[PDB]
């Protein structure tokens, strides 16, 4: 929809500061929410990972498509199956000495 | 025009679908065309005898018209959008049809199934279906909850094998205790 | 098997009508099936080589990323975070209509309003931070392509599976009962006009006497 | 038996639906069956009164059997992704069936529609739905331009609502400022 007008990134420290760089993410003053939240594996957990990728699915309806690395996806690969709906788009892209999956990506396992 | 006439003269029809007569659910009463005109001359002896009687029959003949409206939108659209009260309702008409509906005559449990049997029957029944909607309605998924709930299933669905000849007070007493463990079966899963 | 129709010639016209409309509709969506599962190959195609593309954008991001770091001495994440008040790029959706249905299409967009980056207060290596910063735009462009052409494979997708499901649903459903109905009422008014042609026959009989007795 | 009979014989057939008369869409003509064989007699009548009614009246058969092709493509396919120029089809074949196909023969405005406000109304129907195909084909989006345009609309629904009591001059006029009106809406 013409609301959802932000890129949610939940990737690794790294793959967060590059995505700050580009400008894709921000964090709302008004709101107190940022679009771009850094996670890593040993930051936070596995359940704090999921509840903020489905905050970000369904609660923050400004995000239009969601960056999540492919080593935060393995962690959340059932909230992602989970996450059949279109909006929003859940790309998996790769993080530092992680490289993209094929199998792991849920997009293409509909194929 | 003989089928015309004795519908036109008689009270009571009940009809009798050949989809049903196959596939072996005798009695093969078609629910949908079927009527009777003496429900409501009966109150009188439902409210003397069973008073939740009428009630009962009504709610499970409004749960079959759901039902039926249900399969007829899913047999052409399939299943993968109902509502979980849709499900409940297709779930519950289903497990009626098989197990109270349908009534193997030349079996012993299911012989002869006197009025207090079949009020209890529908008693549970209704108990399964209003309990299984108050569960979802909380919050409860309808597949978490019907796997936790399959031995209430099973129990509610196996109540036709309760002898009658045991008596009204030997089968009420098993029956109250089918409806009071079927009710904490329900608290504990949700 | 059939529908709950009084059999009647007005009855049975509106039957011959509704079976052509039925089979008319049956050709038009698997037609339209068919085009809609060509277009959702090219999609799937498309979403393999762009995935593909954004891995390899994301390798060089992440090596650009990096570098900058290297040459600023410190992780430029703490102050990118802080700078975070708003979002310079913004995605805006549009309706483009590819073949019968209507996916929403991801157009990125750039606000000048907040464009300013974190390159001051970095310390050093300010081209290095400059050109990071560009290959992250870049990369987040192909990232919101990649997105919008995933995004417009699942609605293809749904829409393939809906139409799929309705043409089968039509044929096994519609056209046997739409047919067998057919059947039923032309049985039913040819009953009808051998019932009259009994009567009229056994009329004629009585006249037949009547005039052989007269 | 007597309906073939009557019309292998007869020259015009107002065939009359159930269906339009159930839902009180009088006078329920069933336009698809219904003819007429005395429009070829009648385009000297027309040439010498009304010069522009034969050529509406095919505009609309036309515009009301193309309308009802569309309509049954609907039916069959969900109404997905309709053409703009389909869709105005479709909006103007609804809007002369429920505005100029039904009226009501008992009341006051509509129990007589004579030749000349018929005529009006007609030119009044196609100029609107030529200015929307033409302003759609410029590339205005249909949504918008009914957006847009519903009061224009409006004035067309309520030309049934005008009277024929005012007489030739007053109903003329008033269809004359509907033109203009359509005719505004254009440029917009």
């Amino acid at each position: 929809a013409e609301k959802r007008t932000l890129i949610a990134v939940i990737a690794d420290e790294d793959t967060t500061t590059g995505l700050l760089l580009a400008g894709i993410g921000q964090i709302t003053p008004e709101t107190q929410e940022k679009n771009f939240f850094v996670y890593q594996e040993g930051k936070t957990t596995k359940e704090e990972i999921t509840d903020k990728f489905n905050h970000f699915t369904e609660e923050r309806d400004d995000i239009a498509i969601l960056l999540i690395n492919q080593h935060i996806a393995e962690n959340i690969r059932a909230r992602v199956d989970s996450f059949t709906n279109a909006f929003p788009a859940i790309l998996e892209i790769p993080s530092k000495d992680h490289p993209y999956d094929p199998e792991k990506d849920s997009v293409l396992k509909r194929v | 025009p003989v089928t015309t006439a004795t519908l036109g003269i008689t009270q009571v029809f009940w009809g009798l679908d050949k989809k049903l007569a196959q596939r072996k659910h005798f009695p093969s009463i078609n629910t949908s065309v079927s009527y009777s005109k003496y429900t409501n001359v009966l109150n009188k002896f439902y409210d003397s005898n069973y008073p939740e009687f009428p009630v009962l029959r009504d709610r499970m003949k409004e749960i079959l018209s759901n039902a039926e409206e249900l399969e007829q939108v899913v047999q052409l659209v399939g299943k993968s959008a109902l509502s979980d009260s849709d499900k409940i309702t297709l779930d519950v008409a289903t497990l009626i049809k098989e197990d109270f509906l349908q009534q193997n005559g030349y079996s012993t449990y299911d012989a002869f199934c006197p009025i207090w049997k079949t009020f209890d029957m529908m008693r549970a029944f209704i108990s399964y279906h209003d309990e299984a909607q108050k569960a979802v309605a909380n919050g409860a998924n309808w597949s978490k909850l019907a796997d936790s709930t399959g031995d209430v299933k099973h129990a509610v669905s196996s109540s036709k094998f309760f002898e009658p000849s045991r008596g009204e007070k030997e089968v009420h007493g098993e029956f109250e205790k089918l409806l009071s463990t079927m009710q904490e079966r329900f608290a504990e899963s949700t | 098997n059939r529908e709950q129709v009084f059999p009647t010639r007005m009855t049975l016209g509106l039957m011959k009508t509704k079976l052509k409309g039925a089979n008319q509709g049956y050709s038009l969506l698997k037609r339209k099936s068919e085009a809609l599962t060509k277009r959702f190959r090219d999609i799937t195609k498309r979403i393999d080589d762009a995935k593909q593309k954004m891995g390899r954008v994301m390798q060089t991001a992440a090596f650009s990323l990096a570098e900058v770091s290297y040459a600023t001495g410190e992780n430029i994440g703490y102050q990118v975070q802080e700078s975070v008040s708003t979002a310079r790029f913004k995605v805006r959706a549009r309706q483009e209509n590819v073949s019968g249905v209507y996916l929403s299409q991801f157009e990125s967009y750039i606000d000048p309003e907040i464009n300013d980056f974190r390159l001051t207060g970095l310390g050093r290596g300010g081209q290095q931070v400059q050109r990071a910063k560009e290959i992250y735009s870049r990369a987040v462009e192909t990232l919101v392509e990649l997105a919008s052409l995933q995004t417009a494979f699942i609605i293809l997708d749904e829409v393939i599976k809906v139409t799929n499901r309705r043409v089968n649903a039509i044929e096994h459903v519609i056209i046997p009962r739409t047919e067998n109905t057919i059947a039923y009422i032309n049985s039913e008014l040819d009953e009808l006009d051998r019932e009259e042609f009994y009567r009229l026959k056994k009329v004629q009989e009585k006249k037949q006497n009547e005039t052989a007795k007269l």
